[PDB]
RNA sequence: GCGGGGUGGAGCAGCCUGGUAGCUCGUCGGGCUCAUAACCCGAAGGUCGUCGGUUCAAAUCCGGCCCCCGCAACCA
RNA sequence: CCGAGGGUAGGGCCCGUGACUGGGGCGAAGUCGUAACAAGGUAGCUGUACCGGAAGGUGCGGCUGGAU
RNA sequence: UGGGAGAGGGUGGUGGAAUUCCCGGAGUAGCGGUGAAAUGCGCAGAUACCGGGAGGAACGCCGAUGGCGAAGGCAGCCACCUGGUCCACCCGUGACGCUGAGGCGCGAAAGCGUGGGGAGCAAACCGGAUUAGAUACCCGGGUAGUCCACGCCCUAAACG
RNA sequence: CGAUGUCGGCUCGUCGCAUCCUGGGGCUGAAGAAGGUCCCAAGGGUUGGGCUGUUCGCCCAUUAAAGCGGCACGCGAGCUG
RNA sequence: GAAUGCCGGCAUGAGUAACGAUAAAGAGGGUGAGAAUCCCUCUCGCCGUAAGCCCAAGGGUUCCUACGCAAUGGUCGUCAGCGUAGGGUUAGGCGGGACCUAAGGUGAAGCCGAAAGGCGUAGCCGAAGGGCAGCCGGUUAAUAUUCCGGCCCUUCCCGCAGGUGCGAUGGGGGGACGCUCUAGGCUAGGGGGACCGGAGCCAUGGACGAGCCCGGCCAGAAGCGCAGGGUGGGAGGUAGGCAAAUCCGCCUCCCAACAAGCUCUGCGUGGUGGGGAAGCCCGGGUGACAACCCCCCGAAGCCAGGGAGCCAAGAAAAGCCUCUAAGCACAACCUGCGGGAACCCGUACCGCAAACCGACACAGGUGGGCGGGUGCAAGAGCACUCAGGCGCGCGGGAGAACCCUCGCCAAGGAACUCUGCAAGUUGGCCCCGUAACUUCGGGAGAAGGGGUGCUCCCUGGGGUGAUGAGCCCCGGGGAGCCGCAGUGAACAGGCUCUGGCGACUGUUUACCAAAAACACAGCUCUCUGCGAACUCGUAAGAGGAGGUAUAGGGAGCGACGCUUGCCCGGUGCCGGAAGGUCAAGGGGAGGGGUGCAAGCCCCGAACCGAAGCCCCGGUGAACGGCGGCCGUAACUAUAACGGUCCUAAGGUAGCGAAAUUCCUUGUCGGGUAAGUUCCGACCUGCACGAAAAGCGUAACGACCGGAGCGCUGUCUCGGCGAGGGACCCGGUGAAAUUGAACUGGCCGUGAAGAUGCGGCCUACCCGUGGCAGGACGAAAAGACCCCGUGGAGCUUUACUGCAGCC
RNA sequence: GAGCUAGCCCUGGCCAGGGUGAAGCUGGGGUGAGACCCAGUGGAGGCCCGAACCGGUGGGGGAUGCAAACCCCUCGGAUGA
């Protein structure tokens, strides 16, 4: 339920903000927390390799438990809901029953003061992770295991979820937020439930320092620069881009294919993304 | 205005210093150099 | 300067590859309709911008002339 | 002190007028098509939307003031 | 107080028929479409037939000249929440009524904003026909929209 | 071409005369006034503005008149730009 | 003898420019061979959020003293940051190390690379971050939190007493954190005092005064007081914190829950130790047995790990505390007391500058702290001024032109000019008032105006304190006084109307462009299912991201509003198990060489045979493209209409003489006396047009047009005045340039612009201040232009390769 | 060679004073309940004026300079990209 501002800056006159309406904690959990190391897009022979990056407010990185499949039967009570800044989504603290303390990514509707469970015979409910096979067909799901006891890596940003559509041999077959048909092995674990902060997209950054807030440093167009810098460099005055349109590395970026053709995973993928 | 040499000791032994020097190839053979032609100072004085 | 063009009344084939001018419309004559248009059956109309030239033979190939379109006219 | 009024500055209303522009009314025998009245040759009308030289056309829903 | 009929409204859920797309099977020279055709589709294997999957929208028979609502309007089925209303008994209050300038709310379709959704249909648009023309009527395609949520718009042959 | 800086303005002039005005003339289709045309004449004079980078030109208000040219299209070791 | 030759020497320019901020000097007395320049005194001026003081870098003896003056010092020099010599820097507590980690670097294990080398977990290194025990005063020519005095404190070793399950590199707690705003109470600092202490002073008309001038503190263990921070207590269970665990986490139960208690800092007090002004004598003495008190102001610093709010969500590790494991419980650790032990390096001096970076004693550059007083609303602004520090290392005259910086100007008031360039005007605060339009915030300081000092009287509220006096802070009303003038000095917007471009704050061509360019939120297309795509790398390995399609890459467009048409023939991208072509390879019809022969050897048709290309489709916010001629209406004119040719399709809405219009100053209207610009229209748009987006848009702009008001030295049209130069004298003394020169004018001639040739004319010899026409003056082997089978950057459907990808 | 300069990383530090007055909160009004209106409080912002600090708009000066980019006047930003 994003919130906007009064025009009493031209800035603040288009800006939203998230609501914050779910956290109820706001200082993470000490034993939970390591420092996140900023790269500025340098790799390690310190060469810009992602371009733009950057001057982003400083950040701890919140440990984030994407297993479950850890403490299968051991249940938890959802002591919190925090604020995350290095991903979309919110987190939820669990207390354990166990004594240990642990997060997860806040799935929608979940309730602090709950109990969340996993395990072949957990129940579905929001909040729980079983492996996929045990889901009901039909069920949205995110959190998603790609493959057995290597973690959850499908459908994990803000609003975003799986979808059980069948089931075919040791496999299952899911819906991705792409709209991607795949199949994911059914000892693969999943958390029942949406991603929560689904308001997430509607935010609108409303000023050029917002971007600078998130380590966005300004992105420069092609057609900006001059040739030794760019394809669609030079020309003079304004120019079309004059040939296809293409990355600063002479690439074609409208439509050219880039998924690499011989790879193993494509006998487990149905159909290709949705819009 | 501001120039640029920009007096820095620690930046100074760090950059050019003996050690720095003797890490390198490149570093070991300006050594040999310099003694092969007989430099009083193989290396830019700097206080420590 | 460079390229292209001028042919029944109008707009276009034919020229490249010499002998043969054609397509739509319009115009004239008859039909149908009470009548007009549409539609139907017939028909007439150019002698190829102009003057030369090559040739047995020129709309056609070459040259001059007059128009007509398009392109160019840059560096100080 | 007040004070006719003069002066400076800035507002409101009204009238006249203005290159040009919008449609309107009217005008015996202009040009294009033929939308409506017969089921008017696609039943019409309609609110709205988009489109088209023009009447209009089409979509969605509505009305019978529609013939059978 | 007791009782009754109903597509009255809102929310969550859910069932079958059908169209379309996709995978598989089988099978061959056409299918589609019209006044008649062409475009389109099809030997790169379509149409027709069978199994499976996805998805959206709309609810056949019951269905009526029917019912409900103040109007707009409301139709598969289920649960919850909720409005109006009729009848009976003749128990209670004791004119507490009627209408209603303003106000406020509701308000079909189309339309608009932000997200979603998208099977079918279909303004615009393209193509094929017809025609003197055909920016139409007929045919093949086809984008908004049609659907959901929230927020606007507030019109009508909103008619009895 | 081992450099002869360049339009226009400003400033400062100076020269030519095919003379714009003022001085002196002949002819006139010169009544007078005012003109036209040509001759002699370079002493002096030859305005202030609107537009535009402009030179030029058009315009406004005047004037006796609002001349045309040369001087490296005079003049950037004088200024402007 | 020449190479703008090379090295050196010495000339010319020339006694010329200059002598480095216009903060400024004068005299008296010293010293000395010599003094504007050194020392002393008095007078004058300048800085005073600095031009004073402290620290950190960097520098490296420059510090202090004596003796010197050849060179260094832009002059001088007796002086100096200069020469010679001697002296000077003292720490368990300040800083760094014997502690800890950050990025980063290094790097057992491991990985990769022809070699050299590249990675890499732990670990190690790495600091202005964490942690850690000293404050006041005195002393030297020169050091002092270092020496000394006083009063405190830390660790290590050992011993004693008492206490305890002691024990760790292992577990846990803590350390541990943002931005804005901010409470309570204090301190730093400051103002005042009719109080306390003081040498003295009474002037020149008055004052012996409740007079003037000066000062009225600093540090301090325990304890106590005030203010704060931190922290619940007990039990039972336990499967989690990679062994264990009484710890921590989780659950339950009881008690206490704005507290208290315990604990920890700040402040106050505090045994005690210090300090102590003017003035007057000569840095010292005295003052002085100095006094050392009260009221106010009050931090951005302290209590601090305080509080609240917000989104962009804010290091690590050790010290420390707690838990246990080995082990050990004659130990060992904890607490108190005592003695002993306590290392290495830095410490001088400069430090917004004459000692650092700029070749210089260079108007430049250089991080942190302190930075007093009064007044102006505030303030670190501005004026003056304290402490302190300076007058900037050439001077003295003169009183021209001209130059700079500055002041004023009659009448006019933009007539100046490309342009109001420049300079005026305006100017702070309080009050009144304030338009179109708008995205409802704005536009706004709109515009426009009134007030502003001083005196007397009355009066309202607050802080402190006590509720009162005093002090301090906000105000209200009356009556008056003076001047040309009351933010009396200094600092301190000129305004309005109207277009173009860009939404906006931002960013940029260090050093000729700040803009309309870039960026920007936002919009769209597209790639990407995660060992992602993409990027750097031969690789390993990294970034992407400890992210996961509400995410990440690429591209265009550029807030927002209303919109974004038609063309898929060509190029690109996407789809297409057919067909055509296709390399190595498979195949082997049929040949060939050689051998006496088995054989060995070479060539080789059909046919199977991948990507690619061809072929069939799709695709525009992909590359891109969006017609011609002729005719037609009852005045004319013009054509809603038609005919025909061509295209893949023929430019839609909107806009239009435009940042685009050639003809062009189009035409018409507005504004002006006059308008090639400007504004509004028209539309035959040379050559607009829809994300290289179209058309608009409130606000915004050191952007670019046009107009008006205000005011002016911009101008008519110039005048005067001021200072710094220019000039003269003493001192010091460059420069580019320079074939040599005894270097006129005209008309000619000459390689075509002659001081230098001809003919004439003019002209005594040499300077100084000035001006710039010439010496085709100087500077730079022309940037334009061409030439060179000269070079480099860039492009592509030029050629040929290579990475990469298939 | 990144002791200049460009970007990023880690750790610190800095930004006088004044002005405007968002959301929220409280109260009041309004209503069936609301939206909403008013007042007070509050203290938001690539907000406003302006030093330090960061700049470099226009003009003048300087041009063998004080300086191989400086000086004066003026001007932009100054809680933030
Ligand atoms: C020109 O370069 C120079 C001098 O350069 C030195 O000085 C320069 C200032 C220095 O610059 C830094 C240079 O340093 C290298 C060097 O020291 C030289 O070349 C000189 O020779 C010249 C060659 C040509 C020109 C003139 C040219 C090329 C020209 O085009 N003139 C045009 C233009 O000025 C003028 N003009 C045409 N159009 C329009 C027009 N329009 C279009 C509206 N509107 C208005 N003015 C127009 O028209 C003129 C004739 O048509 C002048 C001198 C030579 O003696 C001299 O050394
Ligand atoms: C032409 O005029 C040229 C101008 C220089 S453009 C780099 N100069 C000619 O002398
Ligand atoms: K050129
Ligand atoms: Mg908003
Ligand atoms: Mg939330
Ligand atoms: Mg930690
Ligand atoms: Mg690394
Ligand atoms: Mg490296
Ligand atoms: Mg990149
Ligand atoms: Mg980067
Ligand atoms: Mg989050
Ligand atoms: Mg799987
Ligand atoms: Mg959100
Ligand atoms: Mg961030
Ligand atoms: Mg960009
Ligand atoms: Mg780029
Ligand atoms: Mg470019
Ligand atoms: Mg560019
Ligand atoms: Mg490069
Ligand atoms: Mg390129
Ligand atoms: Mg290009
Ligand atoms: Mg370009
Ligand atoms: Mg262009
Ligand atoms: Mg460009
Ligand atoms: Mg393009
Ligand atoms: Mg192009
Ligand atoms: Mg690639
Ligand atoms: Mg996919
Ligand atoms: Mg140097
Ligand atoms: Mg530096
Ligand atoms: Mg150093
Ligand atoms: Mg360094
Ligand atoms: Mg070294
Ligand atoms: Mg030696
Ligand atoms: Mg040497
Ligand atoms: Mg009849
Ligand atoms: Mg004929
Ligand atoms: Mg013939
Ligand atoms: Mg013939
Ligand atoms: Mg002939
Ligand atoms: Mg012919
Ligand atoms: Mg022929
Ligand atoms: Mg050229
Ligand atoms: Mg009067
Ligand atoms: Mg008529
Ligand atoms: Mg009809
Ligand atoms: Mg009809
Ligand atoms: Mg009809
Ligand atoms: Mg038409
Ligand atoms: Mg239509
Ligand atoms: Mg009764
Ligand atoms: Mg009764
Ligand atoms: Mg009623
Ligand atoms: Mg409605
Ligand atoms: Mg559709
Ligand atoms: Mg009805
Ligand atoms: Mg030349
Ligand atoms: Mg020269
Ligand atoms: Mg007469
Ligand atoms: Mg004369
Ligand atoms: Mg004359
Ligand atoms: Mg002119
Ligand atoms: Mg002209
Ligand atoms: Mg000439
Ligand atoms: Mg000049
Ligand atoms: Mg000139
Ligand atoms: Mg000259
Ligand atoms: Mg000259
Ligand atoms: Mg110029
Ligand atoms: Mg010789
Ligand atoms: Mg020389
Ligand atoms: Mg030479
Ligand atoms: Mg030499
Ligand atoms: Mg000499
Ligand atoms: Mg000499
Ligand atoms: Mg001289
Ligand atoms: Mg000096
Ligand atoms: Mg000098
Ligand atoms: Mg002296
Ligand atoms: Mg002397
Ligand atoms: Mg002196
Ligand atoms: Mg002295
Ligand atoms: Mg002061
Ligand atoms: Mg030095
Ligand atoms: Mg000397
Ligand atoms: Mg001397
Ligand atoms: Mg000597
Ligand atoms: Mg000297
Ligand atoms: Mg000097
Ligand atoms: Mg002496
Ligand atoms: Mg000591
Ligand atoms: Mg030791
Ligand atoms: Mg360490
Ligand atoms: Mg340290
Ligand atoms: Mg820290
Ligand atoms: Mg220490
Ligand atoms: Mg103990
Ligand atoms: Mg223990
Ligand atoms: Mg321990
Ligand atoms: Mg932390
Ligand atoms: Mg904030
Ligand atoms: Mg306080
Ligand atoms: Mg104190
Ligand atoms: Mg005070
Ligand atoms: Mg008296
Ligand atoms: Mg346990
Ligand atoms: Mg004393
Ligand atoms: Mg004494
Ligand atoms: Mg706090
Ligand atoms: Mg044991
Ligand atoms: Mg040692
Ligand atoms: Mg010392
Ligand atoms: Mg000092
Ligand atoms: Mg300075
Ligand atoms: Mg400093
Ligand atoms: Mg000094
Ligand atoms: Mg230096
Ligand atoms: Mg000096
Ligand atoms: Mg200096
Ligand atoms: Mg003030
Ligand atoms: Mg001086
Ligand atoms: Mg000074
Ligand atoms: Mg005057
Ligand atoms: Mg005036
Ligand atoms: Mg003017
Ligand atoms: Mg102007
Ligand atoms: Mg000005
Ligand atoms: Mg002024
Ligand atoms: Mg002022
Ligand atoms: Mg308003
Ligand atoms: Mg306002
Ligand atoms: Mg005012
Ligand atoms: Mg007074
Ligand atoms: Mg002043
Ligand atoms: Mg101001
Ligand atoms: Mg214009
Ligand atoms: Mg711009
Ligand atoms: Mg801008
Ligand atoms: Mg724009
Ligand atoms: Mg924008
Ligand atoms: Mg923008
Ligand atoms: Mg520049
Ligand atoms: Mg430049
Ligand atoms: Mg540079
Ligand atoms: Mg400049
Ligand atoms: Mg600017
Ligand atoms: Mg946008
Ligand atoms: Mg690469
Ligand atoms: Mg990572
Ligand atoms: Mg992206
Ligand atoms: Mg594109
Ligand atoms: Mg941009
Ligand atoms: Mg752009
Ligand atoms: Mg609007
Ligand atoms: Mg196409
Ligand atoms: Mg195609
Ligand atoms: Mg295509
Ligand atoms: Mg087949
Ligand atoms: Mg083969
Ligand atoms: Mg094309
Ligand atoms: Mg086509
Ligand atoms: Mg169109
Ligand atoms: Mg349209
Ligand atoms: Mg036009
Ligand atoms: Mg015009
Ligand atoms: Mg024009
Ligand atoms: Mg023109
Ligand atoms: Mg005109
Ligand atoms: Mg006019
Ligand atoms: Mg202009
Ligand atoms: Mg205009
Ligand atoms: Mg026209
Ligand atoms: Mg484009
Ligand atoms: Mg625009
Ligand atoms: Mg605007
Ligand atoms: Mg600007
Ligand atoms: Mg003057
Ligand atoms: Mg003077
Ligand atoms: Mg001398
Ligand atoms: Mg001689
Ligand atoms: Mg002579
Ligand atoms: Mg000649
Ligand atoms: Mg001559
Ligand atoms: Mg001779
Ligand atoms: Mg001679
Ligand atoms: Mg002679
Ligand atoms: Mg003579
Ligand atoms: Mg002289
Ligand atoms: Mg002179
Ligand atoms: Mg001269
Ligand atoms: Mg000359
Ligand atoms: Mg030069
Ligand atoms: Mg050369
Ligand atoms: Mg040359
Ligand atoms: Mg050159
Ligand atoms: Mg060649
Ligand atoms: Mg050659
Ligand atoms: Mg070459
Ligand atoms: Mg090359
Ligand atoms: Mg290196
Ligand atoms: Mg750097
Ligand atoms: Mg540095
Ligand atoms: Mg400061
Ligand atoms: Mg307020
Ligand atoms: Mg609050
Ligand atoms: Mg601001
Ligand atoms: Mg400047
Ligand atoms: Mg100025
Ligand atoms: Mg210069
Ligand atoms: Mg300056
Ligand atoms: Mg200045
Ligand atoms: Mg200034
Ligand atoms: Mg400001
Ligand atoms: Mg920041």
């Amino acid at each position: 339920a994003v919130k906007k501002f009064k025009p009493y800056t031209p800035s603040r006159r288009f800006m939203t903000v998230a609501d914050f309406s779910e956290i109820t904690k706001t200082e993470p959990e000490k034993s939970l927390v390591k420092p996140l190391k900023k790269t500025g897009g340098r790799n390690n022979q310190g060469r810009i390799t992602v371009r733009f990056r950057g001057g982003g407010h400083k950040r701890l990185y919140r440990i984030i438990d994407f297993k479950r499949w850890d403490k299968v039967g051991i249940p938890a009570k959802v002591a919190a809901i925090e604020y995350d800044p290095n991903r979309s989504a919110r987190i939820a603290l669990l207390h354990y029953v166990d004594g240990e303390k642990r997060y997860i990514i806040a799935p929608d509707g979940l309730q602090v003061g709950q109990q969340v469970v996993a395990g072949p015979d957990a129940p579905i409910q929001v909040g729980n992770a079983l492996p996929l096979r045990f889901i009901p067909v039909g069920t949205v799901v995110h959190a998603v295991e790609l493959e057995p006891k290597k973690g959850a890596k499908l459908a994990r940003a803000a609003g975003t979820s799986a979808q059980i559509q069948g089931r075919e041999g040791d496999y299952v077959i899911l819906r991705l937020p792409s709209g991607e048909l795949r199949k994911v092995h059914g000892e693969c674990y999943a958390t029942v439930g949406a991603v929560g902060n689904a308001d997430h997209k509607n935010i609108v950054l409303g000023k050029a320092g917002r971007s600078r807030w998130l380590g966005r440093r300004p992105h420069v167009r092609g057609a900006a620069m001059n040739p030794v810098d760019h394809p669609h460099g030079g020309g003079e005055g304004r120019a079309p881009r004059g040939r296809p349109p293409a990355s600063p590395w002479g690439w074609q970026t409208k439509g050219l294919k880039t998924r690499k053709r011989r790879k193993p995973s494509s006998r487990f993928i149905i159909a290709r993304r949705k819009k | 205005m501001k120039r640029t040499w920009q007096p820095n000791r620690r930046k100074r032994a760090k950059t050019h210093g003996f050690r720095a020097r003797m890490r390198t190839p490149g570093g070991r053979k300006v050594l040999k150099r310099r003694r092969q032609k007989g430099r009083w100072r193989l290396t830019p004085a700097v206080r420590k």
